[PDB]
C-alpha cells in the first residue's frame, strides 16, 4: 500500500495550459468501491473524474483521478488535500503536496571540428544555466514546426556547483552530419516562469559561428560624412 | 547569396556574412566577416555644433551595434540648429540646416 501524489510540472502548463493533480492509490487490494475525492482548505469540490485505469497483473488494483484548477490556484500556495476510502484502512487516508526568482540564459554551442570528420552525424547542444526554479521545459523546433518526441530528451536538472541558488540544463538533438549545408534553422526555444513572454529563440546558423577571415575595408576620404 | 546582417547608419559601419562553396573537398568552409567602415575625417564632434574640434580619436564598439553619439551623418534625417543673428537691432532665432536635399517638408 502506497500513496503518492506528484504535483503538476511545467511543461504540462506552457504547451497543454491545463494543470490537473493526481494522487496515485496503486499497489491496493484488488476491490469495487473506490471513491476519488479532493477535499480544499476553504471548502471547494473539483469536477467529474473519468477514464479510471485497469487492474496490474500482479493482482493489485489501481486507481486515477482528475481535478482540473486554474493556474491561478496553484502559484498563490492552496494546498489540496486529497483522501481516498478502502476496506483494509478504517479511516481515509490523506496526502497533501502544495509548492515549496532569476532570469534564464540561453546559450547554443556549436559542435567540435573534431565530430564532422567523421562524416557521420552531428549533435547540436543549447546550454541553459543561470535560473531558478528547477523544472523546467525545453522544446525545439525547425522553422516553426515542432519536431518528434524522441528525437531531443531534455536532461534532469541539476543544482549548479558554483551557484548557491541556480540550477541548469542541457538538451541535445542530434540530427544527419550533412545537413549543415543549408542549416534548418534549428533554433533553440525555452519557457521559463520568469519571464514576461515565455520565449527565448535563438538561431546559430552556418554562416553566425567563429570566422576565421576578417577584411575591414576601411576608406578615408575628405568629402566623408554622407555615408552612401 | 550574402545578405545583410547590420545596416546602421549612426557609425556607417555595415557587417554581413557569405559562404563560399568549395569544390568536392571535405567539410572544411571558411567563413568570412565583411565589415565596411567609413572615416568621417573632416567632420565635427557634436551633432548640433559646427565649432567643436576636429574628430581624433575614431572609436567603434562592433559589440554595442548587434544588441549615442554618431559620427556621420544620415541621408533620410534632416539636421537643424540655431544661430543667433541681428541683420539690424532684433536678435532673431532662425533654425538652420546641416545637410542639403534633407530637410524638405513634404
Ligand atoms: C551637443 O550635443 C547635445 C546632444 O548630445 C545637444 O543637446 C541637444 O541637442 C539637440 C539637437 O537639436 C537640441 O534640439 C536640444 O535642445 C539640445 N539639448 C540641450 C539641453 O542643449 C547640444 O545642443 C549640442 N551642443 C550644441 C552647442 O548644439
Amino acid at each position: 500500500i502506497r500513496v503518492f501524489a506528484i504535483p503538476p510540472s511545467f511543461a504540462s502548463i506552457f504547451l497543454t495550459k491545463s494543470t490537473k493533480l493526481t494522487c496515485l492509490v496503486t499497489d491496493l487490494t484488488t476491490y469495487d468501491s473506490v471513491t476519488i475525492s479532493w477535499t480544499r482548505q476553504n471548502g471547494e469540490a473539483v469536477k467529474t473524474h473519468t477514464n479510471i485505469s485497469e487492474s496490474h497483473p500482479n493482482a493489485t488494483f489501481s486507481a486515477v483521478g482528475e481535478a482540473s484548477i486554474c493556474e491561478d490556484d496553484w502559484n498563490s500556495g492552496e494546498r489540496f488535500t486529497c483522501t481516498v476510502t478502502h476496506t483494509d484502512l478504517p479511516s481515509p487516508l490523506k496526502q497533501t503536496i502544495s509548492r515549496p526568482l532569476h532570469r534564464p540564459d540561453v546559450y547554443l554551442l556549436p559542435p567540435a571540428r573534431e565530430q564532422l570528420n567523421l562524416r557521420e552525424s552531428a549533435t547540436i547542444t543549447c546550454l541553459v544555466t543561470g535560473f531558478s526554479p528547477a523544472d523546467v521545459f525545453v522544446q525545439w523546433m525547425q522553422r516553426g514546426q515542432p519536431l518528434s518526441p524522441e528525437k531531443y530528451v531534455t536532461s534532469a536538472p541539476m543544482p549548479e556547483p558554483q551557484a548557491p541558488g541556480r540550477y541548469f540544463a542541457h538538451s541535445i538533438l542530434t540530427v544527419s552530419e550533412e545537413e549543415w549545408n543549408t542549416g534548418e534553422t534549428y533554433t533553440c526555444v525555452v519557457a521559463h516562469e520568469a519571464l514576461p513572454n515565455r520565449v527565448t529563440e535563438r538561431t546559430v546558423d552556418k554562416s553566425t559561428g567563429k570566422p576565421t577571415l576578417y577584411n575591414v575595408s576601411l576608406v578615408m576620404s575628405d568629402t566623408a560624412g554622407t555615408c552612401y | 547569396e550574402r545578405i545583410v546582417l547590420v545596416d546602421n547608419k549612426c557609425k556607417c559601419a555595415r557587417i554581413t556574412s557569405r559562404i563560399i562553396r568549395s569544390s568536392e573537398d571535405p567539410n572544411e568552409d571558411i567563413v568570412e566577416r565583411n565589415i565596411r567602415i567609413i572615416v568621417p575625417l573632416n567632420n565635427r564632434e557634436n551633432i548640433s555644433d559646427p565649432t567643436s574640434p576636429l574628430r581624433t580619436r575614431f572609436v567603434y564598439h562592433l559589440s554595442d551595434l548587434c544588441k549615442e553619439t554618431c559620427y556621420t551623418y544620415d541621408r533620410n534625417k534632416c539636421y537643424t540648429a540655431v544661430v543667433p543673428l541681428v541683420y539690424g537691432g532684433e536678435t532673431k532665432m532662425v533654425e538652420t540646416a546641416l545637410t542639403p536635399d534633407a530637410c524638405y517638408p513634404d
